[PDB]
């Protein structure tokens, strides 16, 4: 009845989707054969007669070797073999590669797949899209697919869970073209992105998990802690529920202002856990805290907008409402003007569950604050000159060239980035 | 599923290339009867990048063996995995070419390589999906040279889009082998240029000095040579092989690491490379092997990177290991030599990660810098080959080929002008 | 319960029954692979190896090293690896006792280090 | 959590650290192999203050072997606990200094002296928290005191801040073993005044003494008075690495020890040290151990105590004691022999304990005194350097490798300045 | 509810703190895991919802070694593992270094965690700073810190139990000097300060405990008693309940008058106990005693201003009426001409808990004595020759001045407790 259909477009994508499905099959206490030994599995698994859940999801990728993990693992029995869609060519960091030459059939068949999966959910909340900002395959397919999403599913909610190129550190060095080309497409399809950078999440796992070594399934499980938070309310009855459609009708102020900043809290690994009362207003501080933000982005130095939080486990109004007096009284957490209220709390009587091997521990509380603030232009603003530091050379472009692209699509890509810095100053200041 | 056709030329090329798939041979589990002895199914994933299944359990290489005389193919034969290749893919002449570009290229290459383009041809459509081809040769003499070449700008006409790999042994600075390395090593750069998407510089003498000062080998043959060689053309593709964290196929090399189409030369270099003696006392860790991967002593190629700036550098890693490690490990490489860096790109670090390290490594590294460096090793067979030309010494072996004077200033020419592209792309500042 | 081996790019989804099911948790089989992969993530990746050597020296009482397989189950457990029952089984006879229990922790280390 | 970068110089110096390290290695149950066989928490607990944990369960000693010949640090890997440290850390010359501290210093030590800072700051950066540096070398031969002093000169320029403590072997009194010892002791002292913060002046002829009236041996080698020395240099860190009663570290002995910056030599001494024979008939109390610490035989420096005043002087008891009993027995000693200490410091004890003994004594204590005996010790060196100087012989080796014969004339008046300093605050009045 | 904050600063101050928090755990029956099997402990104590009581304590030093001892002892899952605080280096008993460069990040988290401590609780009737004056760490960093809390809590009661050096026994070197700096600093911030000597308490033992060899665990196990007496009244109730505000107001004649003996009784072994009455009387006669002050200084020398008697365990008002009436009419005890009262008697009905393992035997009565005295110039005096006895050669000073000291700050300090030195001669005068 309150069906999500998750995308996983890109390694990156289908590699957090590994994460968040292993952490839903723990939730939902569904063996990865497929059954489980009430409905509220509905929102991500489509039950069958014989009794096996298969998940509405769809990995997509034009290289064949992530989805074929995936094929090869312990989730194999799991997903539909068609619903993981496979290429043959690699987009090779080439947002033209993955736009217009290689995307397309695989794209089509993204749309074939994705029809299937929307004529069996009753009702549709939206689709969950997790890509790679930064490849060819994450950016240039999935700013294909969302194209086609918007002009024929229409008004349904799209959330795309984006990852950013890091500030300073990254693995690409096209990065920020097709970054500033994939943002130049999703600014005006997705209706609430939430950016991710795995500089501030390898900062989060170092200084709270204590892993000095921090990797991509780590990144990936706090990712998917992060989306479950977020859909725990669509698939667990509590008080002061929130849906789908809510968070853009609290959070999105313009249609254009709508990239988000995510905090999960607490972060704590076993060895450290129950040695403090991690109490509500103590784990709303932690969401708070600038250091908590999955983006290497200083609240500080701009203003929130709206604050979503969504608690899970043992929490009640009282004190929500306590914490997020404190929060505003502090000093410190500056918000807009015309926003007085700003806050979007929804609590949820499921505690998060702990996935074994993993090193997050058993917390009776979390939150996962979900924020709308002006100081995301940053990211942008760093984004917009490494990307013009290249172009001023013209360096790379003849490989975006030669898969059909045309100076004209740089030049408007970074116009729209550059308006879209002018609107969040506009909307930050008074 | 990605296939690569893959192509020795001439003496060099060929031993080269021997080694090479003795080496993938090995780390597919691959006996040299053909059959799979691996007891791993990691090995049989992705052996189709490589090799073709036969009847039974054998595994014939997708490989072309180049030659105008028989004798280097009849020893690759010899050798213990010379029955791996199937005998229709030995292309010989019978007449060699006499360390000469123009009969390598005009005169006896023509009528052989009719036969080699339909060879590849053959090879090439029994693939399902073809990355490209990667052509192992020497720059520096005639069939290898010459032929190598030609070959590659027939695929190049026939194969538009597909990849196109070099691994070029430039002659090398200090000693030269034949008299007429700067004239073929002048010729056959000219056309790399033109047709080849991505080049690999590899010099004798860089790889002599790094056998005798990090192997500590005292009396290197050319095995070991073609051994450093191999493991470099093996770890350059384990990621189409083998899964991975962050995987990285050619394409992705290519487009990380190319700014611009003429400037696609690279020199190489694999880490670790252990003496015995010091082995147990080396310790696998990803600080060590990225710092003996930024070592110059560690680049195959002659040129050493600190007198040019590296333009762009990628590094695929093999085997367990933190993204964090990696990335904060050249994050911070990239910072302490922004010097050795160029500005006007924010990230010149290409990181790829495969989960499968090569057999008997905990952790492996390939690093493939492209660097202005390279500038000075053109600069250095430049002026060879005007001192040679200006006295026309030796002059008469291409013309009575029938190749014409002008042949050698347009050759000259192109060079010369890569140089100056890579040497304002050193000194080019932002904004 | 098919298995889904990958064979020069096509998928063979092996039947169960053809597999020997070797019950070693041996790396080179990717059906136990990841089981390896998580193992290795979590003792060494994830945790300090001076933690490790610590937990694992805390059960050895002799302090020569000498753990019998179930503590080096419950030293499995205590390290979170998220193993199953089976899977921490086959993990511990990854490596086989000398005389009774012999097994030391730097022997454990090393079969599952590299 | 305090790291201590040790460093050998020389061939004694060399020495005397192995056998420190063999110690160290002792005392926290590590096996010649690196793994931990201590059975004790408590070894564990703070074994990053002296090694680094590898890659396995190895733990690498924090040492930096300097030499100008090979044979010495051969010896060391040869010896018992020659395969714990790092082979990066053997750096060697190939030419010994000739007992020229010219040489050791300016010509050969120079070229060396890039790789050791460089090993150095490796080691340095390595650590969380840097207590500081401790050089273990000899005063009187020529690549010992020669680089030791150059590398002091150098980890001070980098390392203002952090702690310098320096083991130096002074040339005896009475039997002299190289010709050209005051000189090099001469030339070393001027350079530790100025750059080492902390500094014990040690004597072969004064370790032979105390080993024939106290320990009784016979055939004493080299290696009892480095065994010696060695329990020394463990028992003046214990407090480091152990928990203590009332713990000092190296920075609190030199603040309660040092009146004046540049009266930083000290005389050290180890209780009990007690012979074989008496072991059963001596009985380990406090007093005994303060009696015994007192005695002017148990000063492993030539200088006698008696002759000067004692400016400061600590003592660090290793066991389960009563801070009463020492506060007490210190006190006791100090009204008894007021005349010998300095009247204008109202306590000249320092007194730290530590809760764990060395292996094998149920408790011990190291004694570090400040006293202007040391000034008749420098002044022997005068002699010795002016009978030479005044008629110039040996001196054109030194003037050969480009020291300026005028830093001998500095280098004894600063010397001679600091016999000035010890003898007027010995002769100082209150009030 | 009547929650006090207890800090504990440098060796000293830490090893002091062992031996009250084990009294405190068996006095309020608190196990060491952290609960125990009405509302007594929370002066000391706060209680979580799973039962758990955590001191409100806070160890601060710039060593790590004593408070890892703490974090490996038995008493590791009772403390706050952030209310434990380790620096890096140690002050090097240089007050220049405790207190200008090293302790300045330390005290701001010291802040951060008192902040949040006071914040759980309701009332805060003082705090309790267990510090060693006479190294850095106790002396400049404890000065630092009383210095934050005077400014910023203000008007709470701060009693500052300090240990100064000893007149002729010592084991620092520079001890006169940051002596005399930390006397200089808390002259001016602690509300009421109490003096200790470790030669007094070691005569102490020997004499009255019968140890030939006492060590510094007897000295803070009967620190710790002393103190437990002082707050008895807090937690425990009685006739004659006397209140931290009580004891300056009681007790502090002027401003900079609040130095105050300490002396406890009985001090017997088990060995020598119930073989004499113990009579309040008798008790009350040893506790006025000489040799019973807690701080090598003759009372005979100066005069009482205001003796502030603690009475635990069964004590009858008449008894301890008579006992000091005949304390009055004693012609060696000699008060202040203008102070004819001079006595601040309070019982309270719990008897002194014993620890297992110490020395002290269970007696069912116990005196704490806190004198204001005019003799206690008389340790002050000693200091204050030996201070510039060194200073005049300028020994050590180069060490003070290497971490932003000067030499005005040395010859300030020196004049104030010249100052002092004064003042107390002027309260002993008519
Ligand atoms: N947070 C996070 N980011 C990842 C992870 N894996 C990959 N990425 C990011 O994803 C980017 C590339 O993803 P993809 O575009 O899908 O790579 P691909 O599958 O080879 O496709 P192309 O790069 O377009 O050719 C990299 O720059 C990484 O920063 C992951 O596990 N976690
Ligand atoms: N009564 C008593 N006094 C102690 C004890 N431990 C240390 N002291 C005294 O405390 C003084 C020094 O205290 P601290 O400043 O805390 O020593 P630290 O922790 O090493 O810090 P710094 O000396 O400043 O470096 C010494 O002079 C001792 O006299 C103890 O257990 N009981
Ligand atoms: N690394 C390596 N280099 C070789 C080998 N054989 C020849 N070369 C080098 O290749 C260069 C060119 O020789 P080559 O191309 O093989 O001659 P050709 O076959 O007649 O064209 C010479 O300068 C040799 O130094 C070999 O086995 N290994
Ligand atoms: N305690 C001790 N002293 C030594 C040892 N070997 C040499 N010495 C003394 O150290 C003094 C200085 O020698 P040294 O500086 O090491 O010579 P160099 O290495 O050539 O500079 C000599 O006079 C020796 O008497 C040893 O093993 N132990």
């Amino acid at each position: 009845m309150r069906e999500v259909i998750s995308i996983h477009i890109g390694q990156a994508g289908i590699q957090v989707g590994n994460a968040c499905w292993e952490l839903y099959c723990l939730e939902h206490g569904i063996q990865p054969d497929g059954q489980m030994p009430d409905d509220a599995f509905n929102t991500f698994f489509s039950e069958t007669g014989a009794g096996k859940h298969v998940p509405r999801c769809i990995f997509l990728d034009l290289e064949p070797t992530v989805v074929d993990e995936v094929r090869t693992g312990t989730y194999r029995q799991l997903f539909h073999p068609e619903q993981l869609i496979s290429g043959k060519e690699d987009a090779a960091n080439n947002f033209a590669r993955g736009h217009y030459t290689i995307g397309k059939e695989i794209v089509d068949l993204a749309l074939d797949r994705i029809r299937k999966l929307a004529d069996n959910c009753t009702g549709l909340q939206g689709f969950l899209v997790f890509n790679a900002v930064g490849g060819g395959t994450g950016s240039g397919l999935g700013s294909l697919l969302l194209e086609r999403l918007s002009v024929d599913y229409g008004k349904k909610s799209k959330l795309g869970f984006t990852v950013y190129p890091s500030p300073q550190v990254s693995t690409a060095v096209v990065e920020p073209y097709n970054s500033v080309l994939s943002t130049h497409s999703l600014l005006e399809h997705t209706d609430v992105a939430v950016m991710l950078d795995n500089e501030a999440i390898y900062d989060i796992c170092r200084r709270s998990l204590d892993i000095e070594r921090p990797t991509y399934t780590n990144l990936n499980r706090l990712i998917a802690q992060v989306i479950s938070s977020l859909t725990a309310s669509l698939r667990f009855d509590g008080a002061l529920n929130v849906d789908i459609t809510e968070f853009q009708t609290n959070l999105v102020p313009y249609p254009r202002i709508h990239f988000m900043l995510s905090s999960y809290a607490p972060i704590i690994s076993a060895e450290k856990a129950y040695h403090e009362q991690l109490s509500v207003a103590e784990i709303t501080n932690a969401a708070f805290e600038p250091a908590s933000m999955m983006v290497k982005c200083d609240p500080r130095h701009g203003k929130y907008m709206a604050c979503c939080l969504m608690y899970r486990g043992d929490v009640v109004p009282k004190d929500v409402n306590a914490s997020v007096a404190t929060i505003k009284t502090k000093r410190t957490i500056q918000f807009v003007d015309w926003c007085p209220t700003g806050f979007k709390c929804g609590i949820n009587y499921q505690p998060p569950t702990v996935v074994p091997g993993g090193d997050l521990a058993k917390v009776q509380r979390a939150v996962c604050m979900i924020s709308n603030s002006t100081a995301i232009g940053e990211i942008f603003s760093r984004l917009d000159h490494k990307f013009d530091l290249m172009y001023a050379k013209r360096a790379f472009v003849h490989w975006y060239v030669g898969e059909g692209m045309e100076e004209g699509e740089f030049s408007e890509a970074r116009e729209d980035l550059a308006a879209l810095e002018k609107d969040f100053e506009e909307v930050g200041a008074e | 599923m990605r296939e690569i056709v893959h192509i020795q030329g001439g003496q060099c090329g060929n031993q080269i290339g021997a080694k090479f798939w003795e080496v993938v041979s090995d780390e597919h589990g691959i006996d040299p009867t053909g059959t799979y002895h691996g007891d791993s199914d990691l090995q049989l994933e992705r052996i189709n990048v490589y090799f073709n299944e036969a009847t039974g359990g054998r595994y014939v290489p997708r490989a072309i063996l180049m030659d105008l005389e028989p004798g280097t193919m009849d020893s690759v034969r010899s050798g213990p995995y010379g029955q791996i290749f199937r005998p229709d893919n030995f292309v010989f002449g019978q007449t060699g070419a006499g360390n000469n570009w123009a009969k390598g290229h005009y005169t006896e290459g023509a009528e052989l390589i009719d036969s080699v383009l339909d060879v590849v041809r053959k090879e090439a459509e029994s693939c399902d999906c073809l990355q490209g081809f990667q052509v192992c040769h020497s720059l520096g003499g005639g069939t290898g040279s010459g032929m190598g070449t030609l070959l590659i700008s027939k695929i190049r006409e026939e194969y538009p889009d597909r990849m196109m790999l070099t691994f070029s042994v430039v002659p090398s600075p200090k000693v030269s082998d034949t008299v007429v390395e700067p004239y073929n090593a002048t010729l056959s750069v000219h056309q790399l240029v033109e047709n080849a998407d991505e080049c690999m510089v590899l010099d004798n003498e860089a790889l002599y000095d790094i056998c005798f000062r990090t192997l500590k080998l005292t009396t290197p043959t050319f095995g070991d040579l073609n051994h450093l060689i191999s493991a470099v053309m093996s770890g350059i593709t384990c990621c189409l092989r083998f899964p991975g964290q962050l995987n990285a196929d050619l394409r992705k090399l290519a487009v990380n690491l190319i700014p611009f189409p003429r400037l696609h030369f690279f020199m190489v270099g694999f880490t670790p490379l252990t003496s015995r003696g010091s082995q147990q006392y080396r310790a696998l860790t990803v600080p060590e092997l990225t710092q003996q991967m930024w070592d110059a002593k560690n680049m195959m190629c002659a040129a050493d990177p600190r007198h040019g700036r590296y333009l762009t550098a990628s590094a695929l890693f093999r085997g367990r290991m933190s993204t964090k490690e990696v990335d904060e490990q050249m994050l911070n490489v990239q910072n302490k030599n922004s010097s050795y860096f160029v500005e006007w790109i924010p990230n010149n670090v290409k990181s790829s990660v495969c989960d499968i390290p090569p057999k008997g490594l905990k952790m492996s590294a390939t690093f493939i810098g492209n660097s202005t460096a390279i500038q000075e090793m053109f600069k250095r067979v430049s002026e060879q080959f005007t001192a040679m030309f200006r006295r026309k010494a030796f002059l008469h072996w291409y013309t009575g080929e029938g190749m014409d004077e002008m042949e050698f200033t347009e050759a000259e020419s192109n060079m010369n002008d890569l140089v100056s592209e890579y040497q304002q792309y050193q000194d080019a500042s932002a904004e | 319960s098919t298995v889904t081996l990958i064979q020069s790019g096509r998928l063979v989804r092996l039947q169960p029954h053809e597999r020997p099911t070797d019950s070693v948790a041996r790396e080179t089989r990717t059906e136990d692979r990841p089981i390896v992969d998580k193992v290795h993530d979590k003792l060494f990746k994830a945790h300090r190896e001076r933690f490790v050597h610590k937990v694992l020296r805390s059960y050895a009482q002799d302090d020569s090293g000498l753990l019998t397989p179930d503590q080096l189950r419950s030293a499995l457990d205590r390290l979170h690896t998220g193993l199953d029952a089976a899977e921490k089984d086959r993990i511990v006879a990854r490596v086989a006792p000398a005389q009774h229990g012999k097994v030391h922790y730097m022997d454990f280390i090393r079969s599952l280090e590299s």
